RNA sequence: AUGUCGGCUCAUCACAUCCUGGGGCUGAAGUCGGUCCCAAGGGUAUGGCUGUUCGCCAUUUAAAGUGGUACGCGAGCUGGGUUUAGAACGUCGUGAGACAGUUCGGUCCCUAUCUGCCGUGGGCGUUGGAGAAUUGAAAGGGGCUGCUCCUAGUACGAGAGGACCGGAGUGGACGAACCUCUGGUGUUCGGGUUGUGUCGCCAGACGCAUUGCCCGGUAGCUAAGUUCGGGAUCGAUAACCGCUGAAAGCAUCUAAGCGGGAAGCGAGCCUUGAGAUGAGUUCUCCCUGAUACUUUAAGUAUCCUAAAGGGUUGUCGUAGACUACGACGUUGAUAGGCAGGGUGUGUAAGCGUUGUGAGGCGUUGAGCUAACCUGUACUAAUUGCCCGUGAGGCUUAACC
RNA sequence: AUUCCUUGUCGGGUAAGUUCCGACCUGCACGAAUGGCGUAAUGAUGGCCACGCUGUCUCCACCCGAGACUCAGUGAAAUU
RNA sequence: AGGUGGUCGGGUAGAGAAUACCAAGGCGCUUGAGAGAACUCGGGUGAAGGAACUAGGCAAAAUGGUACCGUAACUUCGGG
RNA sequence: AACCGACUAAUGUUGAAAAAUUAGCGGAUGACUUGUGGCUAGGGGUGAAAGGCCAAUCAAACCUGGAGAUAGCUGGUUCU
């Protein structure tokens, strides 16, 4: 349940440490991004020599959230902190080459298959 | 309701291992990756248990790849294939949500050790 | 906030058409023959024919 | 369309073998018995009237009791009517059971919604609240303007205001049937059904099917 | 054009003396 | 909405209600019959009749429980020595409310409430 | 004494249409566009800056329409700007002062009578009365739309690219019902703990300190949760396209005649609905007494009767401001209690044991446990009183 | 606290800054005790930014009380 | 529910005449009783987010003690 | 802290109150604050200066008198 101004950790090695959702993309008046949802983000804090710099506006896919995800048996998976993976703003393909921390099977699909392949865990 | 009770007790799992808050459990969770059906193990501490017949649940908190993860399971769901209690914990409370704010040494639970 | 025209006696009367009072449900005690609010004890302390106070 | 008159028992779930939970409302359909057949010749339309359940004999008026006696059904908890459209022929006393919905994939359920009493425009109509601070004087959950000055100089009919909420006939549409239990006279219907437990519900095959 | 008016007294009720 | 909720506020805080009912129970145990307002009588049953049940089993634990709920040693003794023994066989309904008209001063609906099977 | 800018809240209408739908022309290959015609059903950004409206910018969206409504809306809110009194800068003036310049600061009242509107009752009526079930004249609600896949890398195109038509899926926003789940709340449940006071003391409790603080949490309510909705279809149409066809030997969609044709229109879906005084329909139930009197009526009076049923009273409710509505009222589970269970809390007290002691351990998952579940007449639900009558005018027709 | 044109221009800060900070000087209309320019400390002073914090807001939900509602007693008001 | 000079000031805790709970002593504030709608007032909690609110973080939330450690620019050498 | 004050907000605005309450806020050995009594008086006083204050009144107090000022203005002006 990410919205404009929400800060997210970077689950990637793109060079962002912290990003801020600028826009929930998708529909008119769409309030919230969930896991799987692409958001426009601004890089608020980045590592010294990385692919992305402070202030770089780009896309990102939310991969972990405190609100988490309901599964069809009624289960719910919640993460301690909100994270995302920066994507090329045109191609929507991950900037980084390594994912940090678990992800969910909600990313499973054609779009974010690389993320799922690289993630240390998929819950 | 006797009607709802009859309907619920037909669906209830027969033999579930006794676990308690503070236990370290390993839940074997049924995952289906396209066609293939495997078991995936969720190992962590029981921090909460809802006793509500078929509506029973339990929350397990693990720290995975540097990330806190909690999962509320529905005990009687088919998806939960098995629960193994690895360690019995000694706690003084029903719900260990205080563990959300602890880490490492602070997050350790005492063994019950009959 | 306030009327622009004093209200007639007629319309005042029309408003108070619902202001009439309704009487209490009474009954008579079997033993004491004393009228009482139905379901309530009498003044002499009977209720449904027995002295209860 | 023909339907049944159930009582909402409560909600529950049905675990599928594939580890999907299904939120179900359990409707108990005690055998419905036809108490009057209305025809075009007698009544100007084709319908059945059905009763369900039982009423304490003591609680049944003479007018009510004669109507049931004429059908040769025992008094039930009320009377509900189902229009017929297919030229379907029922007789009085004829029972209707949950087994009606053995082929039915989706039904339309109708009950009386729970009553929320007098409710303000914020809850009743999803009005936005006004500012909680920043100067607002006694007007936090106030409904705002209710019109538009000299023209038209009046409040338009149907203007959303505070008032009684709930306790109204409501029909949900296209609720899936998860299970018909003929033994226990149950329908398990996916999702929410109007009103509280114990309320009468009319179940009918879905009109938009 | 709209000429900003002075329609009301500068001190407002309930103090308006 | 108050759907399915229990307990009257009686135009009081919680701490006041708790105090008031503790008092009122002590009065009812002591005098075996008490005139109150009818809504207070109806609430009092949910306070007194559980004290009487507790008093049916005599234990240091139960006396202390009763003391906690009444803070009266005369009441606790009467509960465990008299009222428990009296109501031993009886399965609930230790009290009886008799409606008794209106109070003069405020025309409040009043009622007597009494213990059942008073020796008097 | 008709409050004046902007915002907020809440809107309502027009159509000169922003999107979505239907079309003609195109300098329309396709994909896109342009332009015009039809169309007002629904829909129609959030932020940065500024008091701003606006605008610029960032990032969205199918789209971010243009207007009217006292430049809609201050007895609905705000009061940043304008609008007083203070003070200062620039400037003008010898000066008091001034500026359509700037700057800092600077009290926004009203318990709603009437109309109106949202709700919710009471009265009477609807022609004997009563209990039900209904018909539908009428009205209201709803009406949005993205992306993906298939059709198909097909049609089209040198290529790059890339469809119509049709079908399937999954969203956004909006709405609804609901509480099984996920959660919130939970001063009515359980516990820990600080200070203090008290219960003679110890032990154990209780009061008070924001529920003292802290941790959980039942029921209910509830959204972030769950589920469902928008339609299809029929009919009539708009622009538009025709068929046949003269006037006008031809031609011509039109004059006669017959078609196609829109998110729009009438139905279709949901809700209300016979105060629809045009007061409807159906089913069932109840009342088949005397007399006198008159200026003889649909008359009056007395007596006898007091029905079906309605109320008042009572126990109450997932119903409720009051009402109303609904359940129950002993031929009884309506409420409370009580039993058993569940749930929650988390191993009571006492006693024993261990330790110098704080404390640990056993008894013990103990004790306590609200609004829950199943039961249970233990307590409380009194046919007492009212009200409602006594076969229901007349005319005409047809039937007997 | 002065600049009209004007949101001057450039730089910083922000995804985006008519405000803010630095700077430029075509100062409409600064300027030296109506003091000029600085200035540590101080300020319920003006502007701006950041962290923390949050029901301020997305977008409200629930709960505790006092009113509101009902009964009984008392009993105004502007207005007309 | 305002204002009004002086005197006296117990216990536990506490630096204290603060504060909490009490003593001595004094009071329950001269309408009550119900109910548990909207909305108003005064409070409590809040998923995810965290100033996106707004003229403006207004209001709330937050911080909060003692001892020790440690503490920058700048400075009028005191400070800060 | 007392005491003196009055920066913000909310309430209140036919108030509990003709300026308060609640939560916060400033000063708190001093150009402090307070009691009692004195003195200054209306074109006069007094003013760390707001045209502030001088008895809920102030760009000239209040009372009485001149006085029925004056009012080219407004209202009103009575039977057939």
């Amino acid at each position: 349940m990410i919205q404009m101004q929400s800060m997210l950790d970077a689950a990637d090695n793109s060079g962002a440490r912290s990003v801020m959702c600028i826009k929930v993309l998708g529909g008119s008046h769409r309030r919230y991004a969930h896991i799987g949802d692409v958001i426009k983000v601004t890089v608020k804090e980045a590592i010294p020599r990385g692919k992305v710099k402070k202030g770089d506006v780009l896309k990102a896919v939310v991969v972990r959230t405190r609100k988490g995800v309901r599964r069809p048996d009624g289960s719910v998976i919640r993460f301690d902190r909100n994270a995302c993976v920066l994507l090329n703003d045109n191609t929507e393909q991950p900037i980084g080459t390594r994912i940090f921390g678990p992800v969910t099977r909600e990313l499973r699909g054609d779009k974010f298959m690389k993320i799922v392949s690289l993630a240390p865990e998929v819950l | 309701s006797n009607i709802i009770k009859a309907l619920e007790e037909e669906q209830m799992k027969s033999d579930l291992p006794k676990f308690a808050p503070g236990d370290t459990v390993v839940v074997q969770v049924k995952v289906k990756e396209g066609d293939r059906e495997r078991l995936q193990a969720f190992e962590g501490v029981v921090i909460a248990i809802r006793n509500r017949g078929l509506h029973s649940a339990f929350t397990v908190r693990k720290i995975s790849n540097g990330e806190g993860v909690e999962r509320t399971f529905q005990t009687h769901s088919p998806i939960v294939d098995s629960i193994e209690v690895k360690r019995r914990g000694a706690v003084r409370r029903a719900k260990l949500y205080y563990l959300r704010e602890r880490s490492g040494k602070s997050a350790r639970i005492k063994e019950k050790l009959a | 906030a306030v009327q622009k025209n004093r209200k007639t006696r007629s319309k005042r009367g029309m408003r108070r058409s619902h202001d009439a009072l309704t009487t209490a449900a009474l009954s008579v005690d079997a033993t004491s023959g004393e009228t009482h609010l139905r379901h309530n004890v009498t003044a002499e302390g009977y209720y449904r024919g027995k002295k209860v106070i | 369309m023909i339907g049944l008159i159930g009582r909402k028992v409560g909600m529950t779930r049905v675990f599928t073998e594939d580890g999907v939970s299904i939120p179900v409302t359990v409707v108990e359909v005690e055998a419905n018995r036809v108490s009057q057949v209305k025809t075009l010749e007698t009544d100007g339309y084709a319908a059945i009237q059905v009763t369900a359940g039982a009423k304490k004999a003591n609680r049944v008026n003479k007018a009510e009791a004669g109507h049931f006696a004429k059908a040769g059904v025992e008094a039930g908890r009320g009377l509900w009517e189902f229009r017929l459209e297919n030229g379907e022929e029922f007789e009085v006393g004829s029972e209707l059971t949950v087994e009606l919905f053995n082929e039915t994939k989706k039904v339309d359920v109708t009950g009386t919604s729970k009553g929320k009493g007098f409710q303000g425009a914020v809850k009743r109509w999803n009005f936005r609240t006004q500012d909680m601070t920043h100067g607002n004087s006694l007007s936090h959950r106030a409904p705002g303007s209710i019109g538009q000055c000299q023209t038209p100089g009046r409040v338009f009919k149907g203007k959303k205001m505070a008032g009684h909420m709930g306790a109204e006939r409501v029909t949900t549409q296209n609720l899936e049937i998860v299970r018909v239990d003929a033994e226990r006279n149950l329908l398990l219907i996916k999702g929410a059904v109007p009103g509280a437990t114990g309320g009468n519900v009319i179940v009918k095959p879905a009109v938009k099917a | 054009r709209f000429r900003p008016p002075i329609r009301r007294p500068p001190i407002r009720p309930p103090f308006y003396p | 909405m108050r759907h399915r909720k229990s307990g009257r506020q009686l135009n009081r805080n919680s701490s006041h209600r708790k105090a008031m009912f503790s008092n009122m129970a002590s009065s009812l145990v002591r005098h075996e019959v008490i005139k109150t307002t009818l809504p207070k009588a109806k609430e009092l049953r949910r306070v007194v009749e559980p004290l009487i049940t507790l008093a049916k089993t005599d234990s240091v634990a139960n006396r202390r429980l009763a003391f906690a709920r009444t803070r009266d040693n005369e009441v606790v003794a009467k509960l465990f020595n008299e009222l428990g023994p009296r109501f031993a066989a009886r399965q609930g309904g230790y009290t009886r409310i008799l409606k008794a008209g209106f109070r003069a001063g405020d025309k409040a609906p009043m009622a007597y409430i009494e213990l059942v099977d008073r020796p008097a």
